[PDB]
DNA sequence: TTGTATTTATTGCAATTTTCGTGCCAATTTCTG
DNA sequence: CAGAAATTGGCACGAAAATTGCCTTAAATACAA
């Protein structure tokens, strides 16, 4: 702990029934400031309609949400994430859908990459904030390592 | 506030509408109790 | 030939069954034979797109009839957010004689401006126009993009950029910025609220690497196995005469036969899988495009069986390699000639074609002739029509429909 | 009429007593909508209910709102229609409760 | 819907307690039906009952 | 001694259907004079 | 402007490959006459 200059006296009821009254210099000097570290995981499994892949080009999201993702689709170290920021860009494949003229029209204008893929990217939970300080990548033997790993 | 499925939405709609009034209804965890009691071979029922 | 008795044909028929169907069929024989036996949270409500749409329908100042119409309209919305039925089917689902199509259109135009905007749109043109109407009037290229969305969308679909310039009277500068603005829109507005999980397949055969050589074994979790009930077998020795012993004898015989037929299927599957993975070690080490052109007659020469047996065994059984999960019939492919007298597999030419197409110049896509000539410099010797067939199997648009600005 | 159909599924039953007694076999057969004959729950190949199973769709109801199992009848305009190909009625998926 | 299956990550529908207890009863009932149809010796049918 | 009812052993053949690569040529795009 | 070169895919070849319905008993063995 810390050595505090303490006084024993009642002060206008702000230390009533086990309460504690603390000065503002204790907060200014960062005497009881602590650091808490929390980890999150993103797992890419193998489905029957092809495998899931971790990529930096999610079809439906804009160019701002991908601002803090590198070429391999993983957040930069040192980026201050908050709220629902994307940490790992992961995409799961949807397939085996028969083509229809409307589906062909939709696939032609916006490209084939947007179609036949879903979005399963890892995002920061609600009410969680911090700074990315460490990223660890585990790859099964046989799978080809990306640039980050 | 807890269990009546059709009353939760009515209460929310009334609160958003500025009318503070509820239609109570019946909890959804007593129907489960009735269905679990009468799956033991015991005929329990509401009457009248 | 071979004297085919209907008890051998059942053992033969056991091969061409998946593990799920095999376990389904084993239960029927298990419950019809006394002497056989086998050796061995509440949840949470997620919010889908239609639930979100209903949460807003109930909070919108509709009327009694308007809310009934909105219920039908929201009900006929798939997971991509597009209306799947004509408004004449909704007017019919209402079941009222005095309601006209004008009211249905009025309610639809209100539902179409919910969250997400553009949901419950009849088609792509309407879905884009709805989103374009919500933009502020002081937006660049708004009218230019709206013109070509409202009038000429087939030209953009076929990448007929030359015709668009003539009809819309536009230059290169605006025809690129407006098209980029169009691409900035959302093609599927209903996928924002997306809920679901993918479907997985538990494999039958597992192949891995050990000490530099590939090892193969059956997946011990899903392998089927039976056993003989010893308590009933202990009653064989004359508990009582006639039926009391004859029934147990005639059922023990068939239980033994069924167990033998199941083991004779597991061993055949294991040997076929080992031969398959031994003949294509190149595929597992360095992915596709190195896969050999093998056929059934090639496999039914090392294990010394008949081609019809290999045909039956490899039906609907999956193999798990470090690369992924495969059909165990994916490894049997066609072939084309090659320079040097060899052969090249079609499943490797498909990968090469995909790789070449995925790296062409976007302004000038490669045609089928420019792919045939490019392949016929590594000695692949493929006709143009075969390249077209491979491309259409890969679902890749022709060269004139891949160009872009 | 859809208005009455939608209004007649949010009503609350009125009562003033709860009676308990013993269940006759005829009473139990009156409660049920079908007989369960096979012990399989889910197909695991199509991830759909198996026929005459614990989680069956003809006995206990649809898995999707106003949508048959095979897919012939799929919308609200067909409400109440029992499909002749698999016997699944097209109603709400809450009737499984 | 009052005895649902548990979906956990990995495509695993683990069977709950009530479904196990129902499957056991259904298996025994089907075996007894088949044995009674086959006219099995009374010892086996007594054990099945 | 032999003739016979009993019990194993048998997981392939041979038709018949389906799929393969590649040529002909008409319809649609692109291009250079 | 416009005829020509280029591209694309439906349809048609023989050959190969993959499926599917069956010979719905022959020979070794232990027992009896
Ligand atoms: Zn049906």
């Amino acid at each position: 702990g810390q050595n505090m200059r303490v006084a024993f006296m009642p002060w206008n009821g702000y230390n009533f029934e086990d309460s504690i009254l603390v000065s503002e210099r204790v907060v200014q000097e960062d005497r009881f400031t602590t650091i808490h570290i929390q980890e999150l995981a993103c797992v890419s499994r193998d489905t029957k309609l092809g495998p899931e892949e971790i990529t930096a080009d999610i079809p439906n999201v804009g160019e701002a949400a991908l601002s803090k993702l590198d070429e391999s689709g993983i957040v930069y170290i040192g980026a201050e994430v908050t709220g629902g920021d994307i940490l790992v860009g992961k995409v799961t494949p949807k397939g085996e859908t028969q083509l229809t003229p409307e589906e062909k029209l939709l696939r032609a204008i916006f490209g084939e990459k947007a179609s036949d893929v879903k979005d399963s990217s890892l995002r920061v939970p609600n009410g969680v904030s911090g700074t990315v300080i460490d990223v660890q990548v585990f790859t099964r033997d046989g799978v080809e390592k990306d640039k980050r790993a | 506030k807890s269990d009546d499925v059709n009353g939760r939405t009515k209460m929310y709609k009334n609160i958003v509408d500025g009318n503070h009034q509820m239609e109570p209804g019946m909890p959804e965890s007593f129907n489960v109790l009735l269905k679990e009691i009468r799956s033991l071979g015991i005929n329990i029922e509401l009457e009248d | 030939q071979l004297a085919m008795t209907p008890q051998l044909q059942q053992a033969i028929r056991l091969l061409q069954l998946s593990t799920l169907e095999l376990q389904q069929e084993l239960q029927q024989a298990l419950e019809s034979n006394p002497l056989l036996e086998q050796i061995d949270y509440q949840g949470e409500t997620t919010q889908t797109l239609q639930d979100y749409l209903m949460w807003q329908v109930e909070l919108t100042p509709f009327s009694d009839t308007d809310r009934a119409i909105a219920t039908s309209i929201v009900d006929a919305v798939d997971e991509t957010g597009y209306l799947t039925v004509p408004l004449e089917d909704i007017l019919e689902s209402i079941g009222d004689e005095e309601i006209d199509i004008d009211e249905v259109e009025a309610v639809l135009k209100r539902i179409q401006r919910f969250d997400p905007v553009g949901v419950a749109a009849k088609d792509l043109r309407d879905c884009l126009l709805i989103q374009l109407s919500q933009f502020d009037k002081t937006t660049p290229w708004l009218e230019e993009a709206r013109l070509i969305i409202s009038d000429h969308l087939d030209l953009l679909a076929n990448h007929d950029f030359r015709t668009l310039m003539r009809v819309t009277r536009l230059k290169e500068d605006v025809l690129k910025e407006a098209v980029n603005l169009i691409q900035s829109l959302d093609p599927r507005p209903g996928q924002s609220i997306q809920t679901g999980e993918p479907e997985y397949v538990i494999p039958d055969v597992l192949v891995r690497k050990h000490n530099g050589h590939w090892t193969v074994e059956l997946n011990s979790d899903s392998i089927p196995r039976l056993q003989i009930n010893q308590h009933y077998a202990s009653m064989c020795n004359n508990a009582r005469n006639d039926g009391d012993s004859q029934f147990i004898r005639s059922n023990l015989q068939d239980a033994k036969w069924l167990i033998k037929s199941l083991e004779s299927r597991n061993d055949t599957l294991l040997r076929v899988s080992r031969c398959i993975v031994e003949q294509q070690q190149a595929f597992f080490e360095q992915g596709e495009e190195y896969m050999k052109p093998m056929v059934l007659a090639d496999i039914a020469q090392a294990v010394e069986m008949h081609e019809s047996t290999i045909s039956r065994v490899t039906t609907q059984k999956y193999l798990h390699s470090p690369r992924g999960i495969f059909e165990l019939k994916y490894f049997f492919s066609s072939h084309v000639n090659t320079e040097g007298g060899g052969e090249a597999s079609s499943t490797a030419i498909r990968a090469l074609v995909k790789k070449l197409i995925a790296a062409e110049n976007p302004a000038k896509p490669l045609s089928d002739s420019k792919l045939t000539s490019l392949l016929s410099e590594q000695g692949i010797m493929v006709a143009r029509r075969t390249v077209a067939k491979y491309r259409e199997s890969l679902s890749i648009p022709p060269s004139n429909q891949r160009k872009q600005l | 009429d859809l208005l009455k159909f939608l209004k007649a599924q949010t009503k609350t039953e009125e009562f003033d007593a709860i009676k308990i007694a013993l269940a006759s076999p005829d009473m139990i057969r009156s409660w049920s909508f079908g007989e369960v004959k096979k012990p399989e729950t889910i197909n695991y190949r199509t991830f759909k209910p198996e026929r005459d199973g614990l989680f069956c769709a003809r006995i206990f109801g649809p898995v999707k709102d106003y949508e048959c199992l095979c897919g012939k009848y799929k919308r609200l305009k067909h409400r109440g229609v029992i499909c002749e190909k698999c016997g699944v009625e097209v109603t709400q998926t809450k009737v499984r409760r | 819907d009052l005895r649902p299956l548990v979906p956990l990550d990995g495509g695993r529908f683990a069977t709950s307690d009530l479904n196990d207890l129902y499957r056991r009863v259904i298996n025994r009932n089907n075996r007894l039906k088949r044995l009674l149809d086959l006219a099995a010796p009374d010892i086996i049918v007594r054990n099945e009952k």
